[PDB]
């Protein structure tokens, strides 16, 4: 049975009191505050329950990267170049290195046909062409490995204006609504997007002869504002820009990670044991200070040792931002046990048999 | 697993009083588990739980709160408790109304890691290689204006509201369960 | 795993500049630390095979600034993942005199300061000049909270009346309870003498010492320190020491005439001796480089073990910052030349 | 033909030397601290540390373990008085 | 206690691995193919020459000039997907 | 790991029907929960980098019915891996 | 001390798959077909 | 305690993996490449 | 597959001599990784 009387009162009084500051002083480095505590008549306040409260805005800087590795074509090989075009002096010609994955129906002047309208009166036999902004996209492709090697192939390639970067870690923000990258040039306004089309046919097969050299590959070219936000080159062939054939082979690697964050257990956020700026707790009748502080009494380390001594430390409390810092046991002391690789480990080819033969 | 979907709770006896009684909380009329945007700063633990609920829970589970907060001992805090199952979470996302070039993109037109991955299914790889366009950057020299979202997550426990004067657990037969100003009459109860 | 987690944190003297790429010339920037290249062959798969050894180069690199720091990782994730973050912290009170003081009715004035230096209030797993990089912090508002037990008025008044007599005072003592000194050790020096002029030594308790790097010890007292460019872990404040294995010996003397241990209570009576070089009187123990006297002294001073045969102390008497918890011996064999 | 090397690592700790007769811990106030010879006179102290070389400036960090206490008293309403004391080294002022 | 190791009397118990005396078999999550690609990015590749349209009076798509004035006459292009070998990953680790 | 252990348990309203296969119409049968298809782009590697943040959709989904429920798989392998099983259990008394 | 004892027969059914992944030709590529022959027109 | 398992009463608490409900995505360590070679060691060849 | 079981053939094979024996691994790595070693041991007393 619990006690029944002379424990808890009945007159209305608060459980939690909040005091606004009375004086604030700012400086280049310091920042000082002063409040007026008021322990009312017939109460008892335990200072161990008080705690400050702060809030504001933080800018961790341009060297924040909490994730290891990158997140832009992580799976791509570390040296595969993007579908690109570049100039070369033989008095200057354009060379292309790209890839067309998509299979269409037939190629005409307008562009690679994709589908057809409904087989209906007044709508039967209406061809549909690719939209220049976003339609031939780098996602779709041939479904199964028994590809038929279509004759109407389309794709994309970045004009020679944009500099070349390795595919590993290369991002470029969308512009249109349908996720199609492309610079909106200012031409009578930002209304129009500049996307060109280029055609290609078989050399050898259509060299000696003509046959109206029908085209078989259509490349829609564009120009995007690409940037590498968290990767850097690890082998640059020549010091100069203006991409050439050699610059096709540059390779990148990710940036080392940082973890900028508030210090453990809020160390340094308050001045302690410094005669320059000393805290003040006193009676308002006469300002006889009650906090005399030397310059040798180290408070932070003492509080750390106490917090270890009276409790457990391997748990995390969010409220005080309390989480001890420790290293991995294996990083400091390596244990080289080799590995376990008795069996081989092979990568077979997709179909199941590689080279074959006719019979 | 659904504890985290409560907003507020209100008690009322005889359709005239409020059980917390005389002014005793930051919000005297009713408890308040979590809340949306609040400029007065009533949140704690970097999550979005008000101080009142945190204090009530700590008092009801461990008699902790009138002499500062600290981690309770292991034996006093079992598996089906409140502190062991408390998780604050927060992240940052891209603001729209303050970023100029925001463009909502469906899942249909998202090509990241293209040319080495399926297409809306766990099928074989397809496609060319091309710069990516899905994950907006939040770091580096060219980040974007961002807002912050915070939430808390707790499971395997029941919220508790003890029937005592000062919320502490002073014994099985609570004192407020004996007073003849609350135990010698008849009353009806409303809750919302 | 090996290459990343070891070879990217080697000392700066073992790397070399890259080629055909711009590199900043400031040795304390993220750019310079990121751009340098390191040969994998130093730490390839075949190093010290079968041995429980630690790289000699990486035996003095502060291991608490490392992207495996569970505490740092947790705090950074807790704050956010973006770059422009609002924050809503709560700060406790740490001074020993008024940490647990039980105040009494009245009206008091309470005033304190706060820092705005970016280096001292932030920690970065890498360690770099955070003034140059461009981090910033802007406080907006501040308030104070307190909680009162709603105790009955008769009882509270009685307690107040009793706690004002001139004999029911209150007392407190700092847990560490020590006076600190710092002495400089110039580069490559090995001998450090310290002299204390005559005074009284009543109620002494003992000594406790360690070593520190000058680059990570902010100047005491002074409000600002523009010659302080580092933002890793500070051992002097949060207590993460990583250099206790570099001491060799300690000698004590009173009145320049008498050594303090005096009577032959140690194997080497005139001086303590932590570790020995290759020396064959047969003294070391624990299959390591530490002598017997130091082991006995440490076991006595930490757990009252040593006059009844050594053994593992109980868990409850062996906290995190103790001695036996993190004492690792190691050895290996190499090719004679 | 091989040669052997030994070492030990010990971080997150401070080296301790107690000012006791037998080195044990029999209380907060060691018996030597009460010895008349160290209590009713004055003496000078000399210490010599020998460490291993390093190639950057460093610091030796010494902690003299002493008694540090504060007594708080408050006779009348709205008044706080305190008395600090650090025994072996200093205590406020005098005269 | 007996789990902890004391390095003076070689006090260190000898215990097996609880996952080797009893093999709790569960298979391995391999819902996604783990492919392996060429080093350059494209394997097979052909050869192509640029062409351009004519004035296109009517049904003149057959009329098609060569744009060899600007483009080189040996530009490389790939058709369809890229070369790709495949290896199941988790199965091999578990089997080893 | 991400794709399997998260994307396979997303809420049903985010999965579309497959093509050219017979799928039951009872939304509780194992067949319906098995033959559905979920696009791997939802929970790919580039999701909430650096943030210790649970997903949004998979928040009110019961997390105890899941094939990593250590207790559940222990109670499952205790009886055996077969299909038809003779069982020999004991049951205690629970009333107070 | 007392406790009931029970025994009998249990049939988990046709939708009981303890192991993840598969257990037949596990290492084979996800598309490779068996040696097979088929019929076709001219 | 509840973590330990007692078979007789079929006493085995059910719990979820800590890393499945709350994902701590730190990326992955991929500084070095990782290459697949040809069985013979030399793939293509010539004649001399 | 799918069963928690221990192979019949290996129930009667001493499972404490095995290259995952933590005690053996620790002691061997403590003594050195070579083939010729000098050793400096201390043996306790064990009679009752
Ligand atoms: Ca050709």
């Amino acid at each position: 049975v619990a006690p029944t009387h002379d424990v808890t009162t009945d007159r209305s009084q608060r459980l939690t009191l909040r005091f606004i500051p009375v004086d604030r002083e700012d400086t280049a480095y310091s920042y000082k505050a002063r409040f007026t505590l008021a322990v009312g008549d017939n109460r008892v306040l335990d200072m161990a329950s008080t705690y400050f409260d702060i809030r504001g805005v933080l800018d961790r800087g341009p060297t924040f990267k909490p994730y290891s590795g990158t997140a832009y074509n992580a799976l791509a090989p570390k040296g595969a170049p993007n579908s690109c075009e570049w100039e070369q002096n033989e008095a200057k010609k354009t060379h292309v290195y790209a890839q067309a994955p998509l299979s269409g129906i037939k190629i005409t002047k307008e562009g690679l046909q994709i589908g057809t309208a409904d087989a209906t009166v007044a709508g039967a036999g209406k061809e549909i062409f690719a939209d220049k902004t976003f339609q031939p996209e780098p996602q779709v492709g041939e479904s199964q490995w028994n590809e038929a090697d279509a004759t109407a192939a389309g794709g994309r390639v970045l004009k020679k204006t944009t500099p070349m970067k390795p595919c590993y870690g290369s991002y470029a923000r969308p512009t249109n609504s349908n996720g199609g990258q492309g610079v909106m040039v200012e031409q009578n306004g930002k209304l129009e997007s500049q996307v060109e089309m280029q055609f290609f046919s078989t050399s050898t097969n259509a060299t000696n002869e003509v046959n109206n050299i029908q085209p078989t590959v259509v490349l829609y070219s564009e120009d995007v504002n690409m940037e590498t936000p968290d990767t850097h080159l690890s082998y640059k062939p020549k010091m100069g820009d203006k991409n050439a054939k050699v610059m096709l082979g540059q390779q990148a690697m990710p940036n080392r990670p940082n973890y900028i964050a508030f210090r453990d257990n809020f160390i340094g956020l308050m001045y302690y044991n410094s005669t320059g700026n000393m805290g003040v707790l006193a009676g308002q009748a006469s300002q006889l200070n009650a906090v005399v502080d030397l310059q040798d009494r180290n408070t932070e380390l003492s509080y750390q040792l106490l917090l270890d001594s009276i409790g457990d430390r391997t748990r995390y409390f969010s409220m005080w931002n309390q989480a001890v810092d420790s290293y991995d046991p294996d990083v400091r002391i390596i244990e080289n046990h080799g590995t376990e690789d008795e069996l081989p480990n092979y990568c077979f080819p997709l179909g199941g048999i590689g080279i074959t033969d006719t019979f | 697993y659904l504890n985290h979907t409560f907003k507020k709770v209100a008690i009322t006896f005889d359709s005239s009083v409020s059980w917390p009684g005389n002014d005793r909380l930051l919000t005297p009329n009713e408890f308040e588990i979590k809340r949306s945007v609040d400029g007065e700063g009533y949140n704690v633990a970097q999550c979005n739980m008000t101080k009142d609920w945190f204090l009530v829970q700590m008092l009801a589970n461990y008699n902790i709160g009138y002499q500062g907060f600290y981690i309770p001992e292991s034996y006093k805090d079992r598996m089906y408790s409140f502190f062991r199952n408390f998780q604050p979470m927060s992240r940052q996302v891209v603001d729209d109304t303050k970023y100029k070039d925001y463009q909502q993109v469906g899942i249909i037109h998202q090509h990241n890691n293209s040319g080495f991955v399926g297409y809306l299914a766990p099928t074989m790889r397809e496609g060319q290689a091309y710069p990516a366009n899905v994950p907006y950057p939040l770091i580096g020299k060219t980040a974007v204006d961002s807002i912050t979202q915070k939430k808390f997550l707790c499971d395997r426990t029941l919220w508790r509201i003890p029937f005592s004067s000062n919320f502490m657990s002073m014994g099985a037969l609570t004192d407020l369960g004996q007073n003849l100003l609350y135990a010698n009459s008849a009353h009806a109860l409303d809750m919302t | 795993f090996l290459y990343s987690n070891i070879a990217l944190y080697l000392p700066d003297k073992l790397k070399y500049n890259p080629t055909n790429v711009e590199i900043s010339d400031n040795p304390n920037t993220y750019d310079y630390m990121n751009k340098r290249v390191v040969a994998p062959g130093l730490v390839d798969c075949y190093i010290n095979l079968g041995a429980r050894w630690s790289l000699e180069y990486m035996d003095n690199v502060n291991p608490f600034n490392h992207h495996r720091n569970a505490g740092l990782r947790y705090r950074s994730m807790l704050l956010g993942n973006g770059r422009y973050v609002p924050f809503h912290i709560q700060v406790p009170q740490k001074f020993f005199a008024i940490k647990n003081l039980l105040l009494l009715p009245g009206s008091y004035t309470y005033e304190w300061n706060f820092r705005k230096d970016v280096n001292m209030v932030l920690q970065s797993s890498l360690g770099n000049d955070l003034r140059v990089d461009g981090a910033s912090i802007k406080f907006d508002s501040i308030c104070l909270y307190a909680t009162f037990f709603p105790m009955a008025h008769n009882t509270a008044s009685t307690l107040e009346a009793m706690l004002r007599n001139d004999t029911n005072d209150q007392s407190f003592n700092d847990y560490l309870s020590a006076a600190n000194m710092l002495y400089p050790i110039p580069a490559n020096a090995t001998n450090v003498p310290i002299s204390i002029p005559s005074r009284n030594w009543a109620a002494f308790r003992g000594w406790a010492f360690t070593r520190l790097k000058t680059k990570e010890t902010p100047s005491l007292g002074s409000g600002y320190d523009p010659y302080y460019t580092y933002s890793g872990s500070i051992p002097y404040l949060d207590g993460t020491f990583y250099l206790n294995h570099t001491f060799k010996k300690v000698a004590i003397t009173f009145d320049s005439s008498v050594s303090w241990p005096g009577n032959d209570r140690l194997l080497t009576p005139n001086e303590f001796e932590i570790k020995r070089s290759v020396d064959g009187e047969g003294y070391n123990v624990a299959q390591c480089n530490m002598t017997k006297d130091w082991f006995l002294v440490q076991m006595l001073a930490n757990y009252n073990i040593g006059y009844q045969g050594f053994y593992i102390p109980e868990s409850y008497k062996d906290r995190m910052y103790s001695f036996f918890r993190n004492f690792q011996p190691m050895s290996r064999q190499v090719v004679d030349d | 033909d091989s040669i052997t090397q030994k070492k030990f690592l010990c971080d997150r700790t401070l080296w301790r030397i107690p000012f006791s007769s037998n080195f044990m811990s029999m209380g907060a106030l060691t018996d030597l601290g009460q010895n008349l010879l160290y209590a009713n006179s004055a003496h000078a102290l000399d210490m010599t540390f020998e460490v291993d070389p390093m190639d950057e400036p460093t610091l030796l960090y010494v902690l003299f373990e002493v008694f540090d206490v504060v007594r708080v008293h408050q006779p009348h309403r709205g008044v706080i008085e305190t008395v600090y004391l650090r025994t072996p080294f200093s205590a406020g002022n005098a005269t | 206690d007996r789990t902890r190791y004391f390095s003076m009397w070689n006090q260190a118990v000898d215990s097996y691995d609880p996952d080797v005396r009893i093999i709790e078999n569960h298979g391995t999550e391999d819902e996604l193919p783990n492919y392996c690609f060429p080093l350059g990015g494209i394997g097979i590749t052909d050869t192509f020459q640029a062409v351009k349209t004519t004035a296109a009076n009517g049904d003149q798509g057959n009329t098609t000039w060569q744009k060899d004035s600007t483009f080189a006459e040996r530009n490389e292009i790939g058709v369809g997907n890229n070369f790709a070998m495949e290896i199941n990953l988790n199965a091999n680790l578990w089997r080893n």
